[PDB]
């Protein structure tokens, strides 16, 4: 909605990563790649890294 | 507050994402809207790509230099390159103008910069390099 | 490949996540695993945190400097500060040891670094500053 604060927006995508990680781990049969997770989310490997940080705090 | 950052990296197509994410992460301290952080993030990509594909004509040894200064609701972005330089600034800034037409070049670019940022200033000298300013005042409610 | 990046930021603390993002996003190029990265962001938080608090006793003007040089699958990190320095290296680099046992995190740091990274080389000289190496090779499947 534009004023998505970035905090909320980034944090939400962060969770989606946790989920996408175990999904691809099963789908691939080993730890997934930042890139693979990036692709699974329709996002860039850099945005994955950025979003991840928001989820830890 | 007065927070400042300085980044440099090989002029490689690949460092465009890296660059915007970094700037974003930093300008994030201002707690901007996902909307604002996107514009900022777009402008950085437009300027770094321009530096890479024009300033250094894709030469990896290029080294793009970025500089951001956060100081009271304002973002101070600076993209610099010791590259080729811009023959004519005014011409390069008019919409749809490009030097690499035959290379699927979004005529836009400086036009994108001008729209998303509050101020865009260009300083360039042939065979010296280019420096784009870019200032964004982030909203507070 | 051969990709290099250099970063400089004020020795404030609000620049922690920022240092992590930047290093991680850059090392992300090596196509690592979400873990290898989370480790890298830790190794970084350790060194960068040290500099900030020890090297510059939390002086917002300290200016921390980071250098990353990805090449042939081996990340080559480097964090340095022009601060206070470390008197005894092997001793200050021993598990549980501190100078500011003011808790707030640990006594570990060079342990974490030593642990996650494949190689960790420190260097200091009172008042000149410290330069921590840190290296981590990344594999594929
Ligand atoms: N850093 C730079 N170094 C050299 N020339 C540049 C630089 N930035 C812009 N220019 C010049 O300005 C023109 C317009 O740039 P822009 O509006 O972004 O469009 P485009 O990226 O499609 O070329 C470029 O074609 C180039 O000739
Ligand atoms: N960048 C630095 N500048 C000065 N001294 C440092 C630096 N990094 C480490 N040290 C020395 O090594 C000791 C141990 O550091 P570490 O293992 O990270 O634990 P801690 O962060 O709890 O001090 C510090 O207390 C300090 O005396
Ligand atoms: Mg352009
Ligand atoms: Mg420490």
């Amino acid at each position: 909605d534009g004023t998505v604060k970035v905090s909320r927006s980034l944090k939400e995508m962060g969770n989606k990563i946790r989920k996408a990680k175990d999904e691809l781990s099963k789908t691939r049969g080993r730890a997934p790649t930042v890139t693979e997770i990036a692709d699974h989310l329709g996002i860039s490997p850099e945005d994955v890294v950025l979003a991840q940080e928001a989820v830890r705090l | 507050m007065r927070n400042e950052m300085h980044l440099q990296f090989s002029a490689r197509s690949e460092n465009e994402s890296f660059a915007r994410v970094t700037v974003a992460a930093f300008v994030a301290q201002l707690d901007p809207t996902m909307d604002e952080l996107t514009e900022i993030k777009t402008v950085v990509s437009e300027a770094v790509t321009n530096a890479i594909i024009h300033g250094y004509n894709n030469d990896p040894n290029g080294i793009v230099s970025i500089s951001v200064i956060i100081e009271d609701g304002v973002v101070h972005l600076t993209v610099r390159d010791e590259g080729v330089g811009i023959p004519d600034i005014e011409e390069a800034r008019q919409p749809l103008f490009t030097t690499k037409p035959e290379l699927e070049r979004s005529g836009m670019g400086f036009t994108i910069m001008e729209n998303f940022m509050d101020e865009v200033i260009v300083e360039s000298e042939v065979n010296k390099g280019t420096t784009v300013y870019l200032k964004k005042h982030i909203v507070k409610s």
